[PDB]
RNA sequence: GUGGUGGAGAGGUA
């Protein structure tokens, strides 16, 4: 599917640093991951007396 | 004595107008709580008066119920009327009159059904509540909070990979692809 | 072919054939209470 | 007080991050004392008025009292004296407690949602006890064994190990350098591989 | 790294030891960020003899 | 078939086959708007059907919280990268754009 | 010590475009490319909708009879509008419509100095009884302005004035026939189409020049 | 619109040639921009003069074994790498050293060339040196085009930078810029920063207005 | 010259 998607086969690409602009020497794994946010927000955790 | 619905409320703002002897038992939003009030509810014990807020609330509720049932009557009555007009030729003699009379009878039956249902719902609404003893009238309010994700909030994927968001750095600092596409999350 | 699936179709990577559909999940609770209630009573309701 | 942790990699070992609101809540009597002293507070009602509205003035005095006041930190399961340590707080905008990554090993505290309890010492005696005996810098070696406990953890170890490798055939191998600064200049220029056999 | 830190503490001192620790963390973080080290499915290598 | 749809209510013209003699088209679904869950989270339902759309029995007319037109959608999916970044993802923390 | 003249811009679409700087010193292009990328992604002045008032609504946690969507979707769609301010910074807009249909940016009233890029941007869908009349005040800002940093019934919105969406760049050599030791910079810029890529480059150049002039 | 435009740059002189500069008020994003840009500027493109060629009399090859001096040829070339020379006369010169202790002052010179430190040591007797010095832009190894040797025409021996939070009472999250410099001594580090700034400015003066 | 929380049960976090 990846090679059908015209994406790099190994699922890894060399990225570019967003501050130095220098490409990282080793290709890194990127992609789309289903990320959740749990009911543990700090707004109800920050107590102070 | 009640906040207008749809009012942004900072911390400590008074919400309910309550009077003691003659001090004030007025309710205030707790500190650290700030949002928008979206709904107010008021309930009164049997034998106690209904405040203008409750009167108005019951007003739009009754209006909504009436309009819903009127529309439900409208759709079915239109279907029946057009079905009858289609059965009859372009505008025998006894059959058409019989069908028109039967349609009128069905329309009257549905009208009386819907009206009786409306009176039943109305009567159900006008009743008081079985509030707790010592409680004359009770009032509750709701608030809406838009919790933006901020550093410290716990985030976890699907494979048992938890995490606490450390910082939120600007878009430039994110690692970007040669095409210029930056990533959002750096695990 | 259902209408809801017609709006978006997931490419299923299942190699195995589906031999029977997943049963209704909440039937475990729902059957118990409704059997305890015996709402529909015959001339002799279920003993 | 308490809150969740957050890794602060820009933190020196002796210092730790601190949310603004926790700082102003905890040190409130100190704020009152300073405000009455310098003169923008005459009555305490006015002092409460400014602290509740948070004028830009209150941040100055808040930073001043925080400046040299050590703060006391501990995790929930404290299994040894390193489980509770003193730090020199740094004000940050947020609700999480920034923590020094090296100290997490002592606390055995990962950032998977751990909450970290904070305390402040009041007496000069207590602050001196914190700074001279409980400061994170003071306790480096484990009391169980002389082995250090403020040790590079996963990521910094990875970086160090990656730096200290050798590639058999890498750009710039075999050429020499007069000084370390020359090596840095060559590498940052990108004309020299990070790990190539060289003379210096 | 642990041995080097322990050795430096007993040799150079404590203030310089913590300075070294902070600098070493800074360098390790920086050059780990420079390194494109990442985990992909191709990294796990199954020997053909298995 | 959907007679009309609004953000709060949905009316369905019931099929003549699956209807009694009288009261033929009656399927009112009042969508539950923003309501409080037991964990103080919002609960609301969204229409996912237009006027005149034919629906079969058991189709999903409107979906509630954490649902994306009939599917279960708990969180969100974003472009992620797996690399140590300035030690901000030091132990398990997350660096956020 | 060559420096680029007569900045060349070519257009892919009314949003996507390419910027090239022919004469550059060797190795210097990557530096400028990163600098321009960061500044462009950081601070371009843009105008986005910050306020929205609908006559029949009180708070955006409600729904309107005849309106296919709740208020929050309306304002979210309204957040994706690409508009331009030619004259003054702050302007107020109006959208009113009654009966069935789909409301786009076309339904908004235009103005002398005010103009909208994405007229095809759907905002909401209306039923037969559907009728909305919404009051919009927009402003031209620079960075992401949340509602918190910014009479009931007036609804605040979070503002992200940045008109740029993605920036990419690459460098190649420039055979100027004088020396092949030169290099040429290709800047791939894709925005919301509201601002001229040449204008963006000139603004970024001025900002960077001022930041350096701090020396 | 308007941004943070600092003026209070400060040079804490940690050494005559090693310096420290800071920039307190700055908008959150430009810290990394300016820091990385200036770092690469100082590394890449500062015109300077350095030796690229030498004639080790009696050492036909690089790894020839020489006598009369305790050290070996690699040490000698590492030494003469370190000299900082400003050439006011030309962009090309070949200098001669002949003596039979070696110091940089032992090299003859004309009114054109100038050596920053003739006190720098190279070797010791118990030495006909013909080395060629040229002007250049940055750090260019001889591999990139005794007869040859690496070069660092840039005058800054070492530059590093780091951005930490900048505290403004009502902004409270900004970037402070911190730069350290180490020039070859041929240039004042603060003057070097000025030179780099003028270079970067003269790059885009065509379009700023 | 004055300042306002017991116990049980259940669940959850580290
Ligand atoms: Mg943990």
């Amino acid at each position: 599917m990846l090679k059908l998607a015209d994406l790099p086969e190994s699922g890894q690409m060399r990225l570019f640093d967003g501050r130095t602009g220098n490409q990282f020497e080793r290709p890194t794994t990127v992609g789309y991951m289903y990320m959740l946010k749990l009911n543990h927000l700090v707004d109800d955790k920050m107590h102070a007396r | 004595g009640i906040v207008y619905v749809g009012a942004e409320v900072q911390a400590g703002d008074i919400l309910v107008g309550k009077v003691t002897p003659v001090k004030d038992t007025s309710l205030r939003v707790p500190t650290g709580t700030k949002g928008t009030v979206i709904d107010v509810q008021v309930f009164t014990r049997d034998g106690v008066e209904r405040d203008s807020r409750a009167l108005s609330i019951e007003k739009m509720q009754l209006d909504q119920i009436r309009k819903d049932l009127n529309e439900e009557f409208r759709i079915v009555e239109g279907a029946t009327f057009e079905r009858l007009r289609a059965a009859l030729v372009g505008a025998a003699d006894d059959a058409l009159n019989e069908q028109l009379e039967k349609a009128q009878a069905y329309i009257s039956d549905r009208r009386q059904l819907l009206d009786d249902k409306f009176e039943d719902k109305k009567r159900k609404l006008q009743q008081g509540d079985d509030l707790a003893p010592g409680v004359l009238k009770i009032v509750k309010v709701y608030l809406a909070i838009k919790r933006r994700i901020q550093p410290g909030d716990k985030m976890a994927g699907r494979h048992g990979n938890k995490g606490v968001v450390s910082v939120i750095m600007p878009v430039e600092d994110m690692p970007h692809d040669a095409n210029g596409t930056p990533v959002d999350i750096v695990l | 072919y259902s209408y809801t699936e017609k709006k978006r179709i997931r490419k299923d990577f299942s190699k195995l054939p589906d031999v029977m559909d997943v049963p209704y999940l909440l039937a475990i609770q729902l059957d118990s209470y409704r059997e305890f209630l015996q709402a529909g009573a015959t001339k002799e309701q279920f003993r | 007080g308490r809150s969740v942790i957050t890794v602060g990699p820009t933190l020196r070992l002796h210092q730790c991050g601190l949310p603004k609101k926790m700082a102003l809540e905890l040190f409130k009597p100190f704020i009152f004392g300073k405000l009455e002293g310098r003169g923008m507070a005459t009555t305490i009602k006015a002092a409460k008025k400014m602290v509740e509205r948070e004028l830009p003035e209150v941040w100055d005095v808040l930073a001043e009292v925080i400046r040299e006041h050590p703060v006391l930190l501990n995790r929930a399961p404290t299994l040894h004296r390193l489980g509770i340590q003193a730090f020199e707080p740094v004000l940050i905008e947020g609700k999480a407690i920034q923590l020094h990554p090296l100290v997490c090993a002592a606390y055995n505290a990962d950032f998977d949602g751990d909450q970290m309890a904070v305390h402040v010492p009041l007496t000069l005696e207590a602050q001196l006890e914190a700074r001279a005996l409980m400061m994170s810098t003071n306790n480096i070696l484990s009391p169980a064994n002389g082995e250090p406990i403020i040790v590079p953890s996963q990521d910094v170890v990875m970086g160090l190990y990656y730096m200290t490798r050798e590639a058999i055939n890498a750009k710039g191998e075999g050429m020499a350098f007069a000084d370390l600064q020359e090596v840095d200049r060559a590498y940052r220029s990108g004309q020299a591989s990070l790990h190539a056999r060289v003379k210096v | 790294i642990s041995k080097l830190i322990n050795h430096c503490y007993r040799v150079v001192g404590l203030k310089d030891t913590v300075i070294f620790a902070d600098q070493l963390m800074y360098t390790g973080f920086a050059y780990s960020t420079i390194s494109g080290v990442s985990i992909g499915v191709n990294d796990f290598v199954i020997p053909d003899e298995k | 078939v959907i007679d009309s749809v609004d953000a709060s209510r949905v009316v369905v013209r019931v099929a003549d086959d699956e209807v009694e003699t009288g009261e033929a088209g009656v399927d009112i679904y009042n969508l539950t708007k923003y309501t409080r869950s037991n964990q103080n989270t919002c609960i609301n339902q969204r229409p996912l059907v237009s006027k005149g759309d034919v629906v079969a029995r058991g189709d999903i007319l409107a979906d509630g919280p954490s649902t994306d037109m009939g599917e279960l959608a708990l969180g969100q999916n974003m472009r992620v990268a797996f690399m140590p970044w300035n030690g901000f993802n030091f132990e398990d923390s997350i660096c956020l754009s | 010590f060559l420096t680029p003249r007569h900045i060349d811009v070519q257009v892919v679409s009314q949003t996507r475009a390419k910027i090239t700087l022919e004469p550059l010193e060797r190795g210097f292009g990557h530096t400028l490319g990163n600098a321009l990328r960061r500044i462009l992604l950081s601070s371009m002045p843009g105008c986005a909708v910050v306020e929205a008032e609908i006559d029949g609504v009180l708070h955006e946690y409600s729904a309107i009879e005849g309106v296919q969507e709740d208020v929050i979707e309306i304002l979210l769609n309204l957040k994706g509008l690409a508009i331009k301010l030619h004259g003054r910074d702050e302007v107020t807009l109006t959208l009113a419509k009654k009966g069935s249909g789909v409301v786009t940016a076309a339904d908004i009233q235009l103005d002398h100095d005010v103009e909208i890029i994405n007229g095809d941007h759907v905002i909401a869908n209306l039923a037969d009884n559907g009728a909305l009349n919404m009051k919009l005040k927009v402003a031209r800002g620079r960075g992401y302005e949340p509602a918190d940093a910014r009479s009931i019934g007036r609804l605040q919105l979070d503002a992200s004035f940045s008109p740029v969406r993605r920036v990419s760049y690459v460098v190649e050599n420039a055979r100027v026939e004088q020396r092949t030791n030169l290099d040429k910079l290709v800047l791939d810029l894709e925005t919301n189409g509201t601002l001229d890529p040449e204008e963006a480059i000139r603004r970024a150049a001025t900002i960077l020049q001022q930041q350096l002039a701090a020396f």
